[PDB]
């Protein structure tokens, strides 16, 4: 088989900068004029993309922000202007031979000015608290860098316990992160207390946002 | 011109 | 237009069956190649083979040699993959794809098909509105198995200021939530109702978020 090594495995590029990604093959994928060489973009949730085929072609649509180079074992992924949507997983692929062989991807992540968290908390909905359940949700959106963390208080007293977090890859519009904490109690417990607090630390401030209700 | 097998087939100039 | 019809997803006993659909139109079938793809969530892509419609000539990665048969039924316009055995290790999403020209480049694909290969109940989601210059609401799915989910807001017309989290496993149940950020002005004003699939149940649940 034809091992395809890209590299490297991510990069980060501003948004106006240069993202350049390698593909090379184990053996030649040329023969006569023809470079059998592929790209796609993939983000998560979708299939891929085809962008550049036999080397060098653009797909119809792709921008012409997208170009692709090389012959033989050596392959290039050039992106012009990088934009936001750029923000994506790019794949190389042979069809030189039988058995396809993808590359192992690389994952192109955009940066960008910082932005704080936009914070909201949600107390369980009535249809919920009628099947026996409680969760309590808060949402941590639009923020950069990636890296943030969620303190949960009820009554003020810090909570460990049934707290499930889930995190976004980079949106394709604004270059964001974004995460969801959801804090599952029963209704009993939900009951037996008041105040519901959701407290985000991210680099931005060096005072966590609070967000807070009461039942009642 | 030549013909390359990649398994269907090309007729390459 | 060109279209790969593929279902959302499949449950499977482990040992059990499964055969994988993935019907083509907008172009005479008997055109091109239509190829198999192999894909666990976060990683990368590993091809498993392809057909030729006008012929049913096959081609296939030695590495599935003894998982993966490919067939077709030239009068429903589909072609199949069956998976011999299936394992955990089988769960994966399962792309369809038909080449640009010839047997080469992957211009048109499926959306997927996620297998998940596990003894459990097919359980469908509880969805609960989560209500309180911009406000934000939110869904949530809960309780869910096996994988995937789709949610969308106001039957696709909010598509902008969104953001579906990947799901989180716990119990043999996923549970997910969505939010949305629309103008102050839109809401209450203007109805928000977050819509729900979950395709392995056959499931579609709307659920407008109404203030407290």
């Amino acid at each position: 088989n034809i091992v395809l090594t890209q590299s490297p495995v991510s990069l980060a590029v501003s948004l106006g900068q240069r993202a350049t990604i390698s593909c090379r093959a184990s053996k030649s994928v040329s023969t006569s004029g023809y470079s059998y060489m592929h790209w796609y973009q993939q983000k998560p949730g979708q299939p891929p993309r085809l962008l550049l085929y036999l080397g060098s072609n653009l797909e119809s649509g792709v921008p012409a922000r997208f170009s692709g180079s090389g012959s033989g074992t050596d392959f290039t992924l050039n992106i012009h202007p990088v934009e936001e949507e750029d923000a994506a997983t790019y794949y190389c692929q042979h069809i030189r031979e039988l058995t396809r062989s993808f590359g192992g991807g690389t994952k192109l992540e955009i940066k960008r000015a910082d932005a704080a968290p936009t914070v909201s908390i949600f107390p369980p909905s009535s249809e919920q608290l009628t099947s026996g359940g409680a969760s309590v949700v808060c949402f941590l959106n639009n923020f950069y860098p990636k890296d943030i963390n969620v303190k949960w208080k009820i009554d003020g007293s810090e909570r460990q316990n049934g707290v499930l977090n889930s995190w976004t890859d980079q949106d394709s519009k604004d270059s964001t992160y974004s995460m969801s904490s959801t804090l599952t109690l029963t209704k009993d417990e939900y009951e037996r207390h008041n105040s519901y607090t959701c407290e985000a630390t991210h680099k931005t401030s060096t005072s966590p946002i609070v967000k807070s209700f009461n039942r009642n | 011109c030549q013909l390359i097998n990649t398994n269907g087939s090309w007729h390459i100039c | 237009e060109v279209q790969l019809q593929q279902p959302g997803a499949e449950l499977v006993r482990p040992g059990g069956s499964v055969k994988l659909s993935c019907k083509a139109s907008g172009y005479s079938f008997t055109t091109y190649w239509m190829n198999w793809v192999k894909q666990r969530p976060g990683q990368g892509l590993e091809w498993i083979g392809m057909i030729q419609p006008s012929d049913s000539e096959t081609r296939l990665n030695q590495k599935f040699k003894d998982k993966a048969t490919l067939t077709l039924d030239r009068s429903s316009s589909t072609v199949y993959m069956q998976l011999s055995s299936p394992t955990s290790d089988d769960s994966a999403v399962y792309y369809c794809a038909r080449t640009g020209r010839g047997d080469a480049w992957l211009t048109y694909w499926g959306q997927g098909t996620s297998v998940t290969v596990s003894s459990a109940k097919t359980t469908p989601p509880s969805v609960y509105p989560l209500a309180p210059s911009m406000v934000t609401l939110g869904c949530l799915v809960k309780g869910y198995f096996p994988e995937p989910v789709t949610v969308t807001w106001n039957s696709g017309s909010l598509s902008s200021g969104v953001h579906t989290f990947p799901a989180v496993l716990q119990s043999d149940l996923y549970t997910l939530s969505s939010s949305v950020t629309v103008p102050s002005s839109t809401w209450p004003s203007e109805t928000v109702t977050c819509n729900v699939a979950h395709p392995a149940s056959s499931t579609k649940v709307d659920k407008k978020i109404v203030p407290r």
